[PDB]
């Protein structure tokens, strides 16, 4: 079981050692919210209807009366602009604050428990998990029980050995195709029903 | 678990057919791509949160043809093979409770060109630039997706939850469940034929209902009906003046020159991008509603589908044995199997 | 010049990942115009 | 262009009430004999 | 008709495929208008007929590629298009997309979402790789091309069920996954 | 606009000239109301 975890925990560090593709929940948080301040810097090259997308070049050539129908234009437009970033970033910080709420759940009922959740904890049955950071989220190492060779058994419900009917307390009854047994339901171990 | 996609022709929405609105529209930059793609990262999630919801098994399982579950009788929600998509016969209940404009369904002129331009929102729509967008999911790859977790539970219990598919006879796996409630697993077996008979009677009442009534499928039909109204509006906020002197840009520019067009213009342009701006915000919080709802159901097909839960009220009200899948028009429906 | 000249000039990067990407909508334009009216002869009493 | 309805107004001002014509303008032409709605559909032609 | 052209009548200057409309525009009609307040049928004035307006034929451009860092091939999707019509989009007419170079064909194929040019159908299903819409996907693979294919869900299997068998794990696997959330 | 009070412009100018003022108010409280409404709307998400 020891030389398994190793095991698996080398290929966690081995597979992320060759590249970026697992971090692109990261990465495109980081793109998204990068991109939208790359928009909102970019729009101020816009005339937005002004006869210059540059305030100085208003006021270097327009009197009082004519350059405020130019700058309420400049106003009206970096306005629009910053509302419509502002906007992009409150629902943008929704889809995070949900995956704030589901990290601080994912640590309390993942690192600081054993989750029964089926895949909650990741797809097989949960052991324990480690947390690692990163650059602005969290990572989970979640380690999981998966049963990995089956053999087929024949079974039957119950038991009779005096007319009365027996079952398990715990587990399931199987015959190998000769003799019956009782056995745990997530591993074959046979014991003699007793 | 889904809203409808969307894209808007920012310009021709703005300036259908103008190279004079397009060259007016172009002074303010970026605005028409921050509208279109956020669209698009609306979009994009919708085939997201249908991929979370459903293709959860990489894994197609196959019932048997044979059907010995101990007389508990799936034949309802199974795949029925006589029908074209393999849904099952409550699927094609919850299939026709819904009413739906268009969804991809191969507009190709042919129609909607014509007669079936006039009496038609949706090829309005089209002509405005509102383009609806197909799924990356057919229906039919959600019914089996649907089918492939239906028919893994009904032969595997939680096991292929886990990993590969363990298969378990029906009658003892429910003796699992009973044990995981509590109620020691000699109670199922003393009564199997009466649980059956329930579990039966129980499938056929969902039938009997959402048969009858013309309404049941409500928190579906809000989305439906959501997109397509503030689609609609969206096409009525293209009839305003925003003082200007006509809704139409082409009397506009037929009528004017360059200049007093210029004033006229930008008015539409003004009043017009605020309806996307609008429009585009209201899509990405009602994506954030759904994305909830998605994420939700996602979590309902977790802990509800590939397993029994312990959380009281979570899978329905009642102590939880195991719950069934069904494919809806943008939902899922879960069909909860309670002990009570 | 061509489809992926285009996506490199929407997305302003020389370079390109793997993706399917927007660009801009194609319309057919008119071949040439068509003009009809009512036919009258007589002109307006301008001289009036 | 077409029209569905035409009308001439014909009559005879001083120069100096020339401005006055104009829509939802003011002075005694504006206000006491000879308004235009605030949307006026035409055009004003005038001469000495 | 069934030409694209800027028609005009009365100075209502628009731009469209006029049809022969089945409308019994009552005498006194000569307009009809679409929902959005906008025009879709005509009364011609000099021949007493009624014609459908409908803007000319259009829709979104859409552009696959498998990345510039391996190839210079890219397929092309024309969302909501049956594939005759793009042949209709001949350069013969200015097309808003001045690059027609894919109006060539041989490889076009139609789907649910419209026509895709430059990508192969392939019969074989694979893993989704690039997200066409309705099932189809597309890739590049081989002597390299792109490939458009209907996506494979997952291996099919039939569970070993009967009303009397079971299978049990003899053997397991520790694994380990990672999970990343911002 | 010239006052924050509508019968202000009403009675200063005139209707041609309400066009560009009253019309600043209609704009510029339209926004308000959308400011408003979006942060609720927002903010009724939280709530949820
Ligand atoms: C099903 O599982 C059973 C338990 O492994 C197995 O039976 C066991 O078989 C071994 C021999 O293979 C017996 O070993 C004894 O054999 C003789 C009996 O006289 C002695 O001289 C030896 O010293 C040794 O003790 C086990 O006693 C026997 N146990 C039982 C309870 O049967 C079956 O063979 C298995 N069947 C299949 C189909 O694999
Ligand atoms: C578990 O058993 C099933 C079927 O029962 C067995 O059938 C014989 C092969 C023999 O082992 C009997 O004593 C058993 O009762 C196996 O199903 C077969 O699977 C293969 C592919 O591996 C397929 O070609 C066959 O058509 C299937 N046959 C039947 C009857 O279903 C199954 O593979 C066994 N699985 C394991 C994990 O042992
Ligand atoms: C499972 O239940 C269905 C009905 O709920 C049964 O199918 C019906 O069978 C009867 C008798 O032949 C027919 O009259 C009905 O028309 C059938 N209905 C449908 C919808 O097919 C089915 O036989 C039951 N299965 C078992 C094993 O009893
Ligand atoms: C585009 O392809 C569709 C098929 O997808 C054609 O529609 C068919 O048209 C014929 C004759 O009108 C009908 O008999 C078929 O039933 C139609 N099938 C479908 C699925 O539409 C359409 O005619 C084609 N259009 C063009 C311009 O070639
Ligand atoms: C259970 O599976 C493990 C492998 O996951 C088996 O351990 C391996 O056994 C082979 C010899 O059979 C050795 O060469 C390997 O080095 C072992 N692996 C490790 C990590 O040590 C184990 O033998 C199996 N046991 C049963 C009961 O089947
Ligand atoms: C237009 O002229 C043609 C002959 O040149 C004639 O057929 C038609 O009647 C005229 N239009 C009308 C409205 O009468
Ligand atoms: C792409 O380029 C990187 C180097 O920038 C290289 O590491 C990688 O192997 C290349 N992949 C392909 C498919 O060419
Ligand atoms: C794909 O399979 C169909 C039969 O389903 C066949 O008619 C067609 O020729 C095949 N296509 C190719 C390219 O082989
Ligand atoms: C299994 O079901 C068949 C009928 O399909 C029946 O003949 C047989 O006796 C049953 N066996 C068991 C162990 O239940």
């Amino acid at each position: 079981i020891a030389n398994q975890f190793n095991s698996a925990i080398g290929k966690i560090q081995d597979s992320l050692s060759s590249t970026a593709s697992a971090l692109g929940k990261l990465q495109d948080v980081v793109n998204q919210n990068a991109q939208a301040l790359n928009t909102l810097v970019k729009q101020l090259s816009s005339n937005f209807g002004a006869i210059s997308s540059v305030l100085n070049d208003i006021l270097s050539r327009l009197d009082k009366v004519e350059a405020e129908v130019q700058i309420d234009r400049l106003i009206t437009g970096r306005l629009q602009s910053l509302q419509t970033y502002v906007t992009q970033q409150l629902i943008r910080a929704a889809e995070i604050r949900a995956s704030a709420n589901l990290a601080a759940t994912k640590m309390s009922e993942c690192v600081l428990g054993q989750s029964k959740r089926v895949d909650f904890c990741g797809k097989g049955y949960h052991l324990m998990s480690f947390p690692q950071s990163a650059p602005h989220g969290v990572v989970f190492l979640h380690v999981t029980y998966v049963p990995a060779q089956e053999k087929n058994f024949t079974t039957a419900p119950a038991i009779c050995h005096d007319g009365k009917a027996h079952f398990p307390r715990e587990g399931v009854f199987v015959s190998n195709g000769t003799d019956w047994f009782v056995t745990q339901r997530n591993f074959y171990e046979p014991q003699i029903i007793t | 678990v889904s809203m409808t996609k969307t894209s808007v022709d920012c310009t021709m929405y703005i300036c259908g057919d103008s190279t004079e609105c397009s060259n007016l529209l172009l002074q303010y930059g970026s605005f028409c791509t921050q509208l279109n793609r956020a669209l698009t990262g609306i979009a994009v999630e919708q085939d997201k949160n249908t991929q979370e919801v459903f293709a959860q098994v990489k894994q197609i399982y196959k019932t048997p043809p044979i059907k010995d579950f101990g007389g508990f009788n799936f034949s309802q929600i199974l795949p029925d093979p006589s029908k074209p998509s393999k849904r099952s016969f409550i699927e094609d209940l919850l299939f026709n409770k819904v009413t739906l404009a268009d969804a991809g369904f191969i507009k190709q002129y042919g129609d909607c060109l014509g007669d079936i331009a006039a009496r038609d929102l949706i090829c309005a729509q089209k002509f405005n630039g509102l383009t609806v967008l197909p799924p990356l999911l057919t229906d039919e790859m959600i019914a089996q997706y649907t089918s492939a977790l239906l028919a893994g539970t009904i032969t595997s219990g939680w096991t292929f939850g886990a990993g590969a598919a363990l298969q378990i006879p029906f009658a003892m796996q429910m003796a699992y469940r009973f044990n995981g409630i509590g109620v020691t697993q000699n109670v199922l077996y003393e009564n199997q034929k009466l649980i059956a008979n329930q579990f039966n009677s129980a499938i056929g009442k969902i039938q009997d209902s959402l048969s009858s009534t013309a309404s049941a499928l409500g928190k579906l039909q809000d989305v439906v009906n959501q997109n397509a109204q503030a689609l609609n509006t969206l096409v009525k906020q293209l009839s305003s003046n925003f003082g200007a002197i006509s809704s139409v840009l082409n009397d506009i520019l037929s009528r004017l020159d360059k200049v007093e067009a210029e004033v006229q213009i930008d008015r539409l342009i003004t009043g017009r991008l605020q309806s996307l701006q609008t429009y585009v915000t209201q899509q990405l919080i009602r994506a954030a509603e759904i994305r909830a709802s998605a994420n939700l159901a996602a979590t309902k097909m977790s802990e509800c589908v590939l397993g029994q839960s312990k959380r009281v009220d979570f899978c329905g009200k009642g102590y939880h044995l195991m719950s069934f899948p069904q494919s809806a028009p943008h939902g899922v429906v879960f069909l909860h199997v309670t002990y009570v | 010049l061509d489809p992926l000249s285009e996506t490199k000039c929407t997305l302003k990067s020389f370079t390109v990942e793997k993706g399917i990407y927007q660009t801009s909508n194609f319309r057919v334009q008119p071949t040439e115009s068509i003009v009809r009216f009512p036919n009258i002869t007589n002109l307006c009493p301008f001289g009036e | 262009l077409c029209f569905t309805n035409v009308y001439a107004d014909s009559f005879v001002i001083r120069g100096d009430e020339v401005r006055q014509i104009a829509p939802g303008q003011t002075g005694k032409i504006a206000d006491y004999n000879y308004k235009l709605p605030d949307d006026f559909t035409g055009c004003v032609i005038a001469w000495n | 008709k069934n030409k694209c052209v800027n028609f005009n009548f009365n100075g209502l200057t628009g731009t469209g495929v006029l049809t022969e409309s089945n409308k019994k525009f009552l005498p006194f009609q000569q307009f009809g208008r679409d929902i959005a307040d906008t025009t879709d049928a005509v009364r011609d004035p000099q021949t007493l007929e009624i014609l459908d307006i409908t803007p000319c034929s259009f829709g979104g451009v859409s552009v696959i590629t498998p990345g510039t860092n391996t190839s210079n091939q890219v397929a092309v999707l024309y969302q909501g298009v049956n594939c005759t019509e793009v042949p209709v989009a001949i350069h013969a007419d200015q097309l808003t997309p001045t690059w027609r170079v894919y109006s060539t064909g041989s490889n076009v194929f139609q789907t649910r979402a419209g026509c895709l040019i430059g990508a192969e159908h392939v019969n074989n299903s694979y893993e989704c790789d690039i997200p066409i819409g309705a099932g189809i996907c597309a890739s590049y693979q081989t002597s390299q091309s792109i490939i458009a294919y209907t996506m494979s869900l997952g291996a099919e299997n039939s569970v070993a069920y009967s009303n009397n068998s079971i299978a049990i794990p003899t053997n397991f696997t520790i694994s380990v996954t990672t999970e990343i959330l911002p």
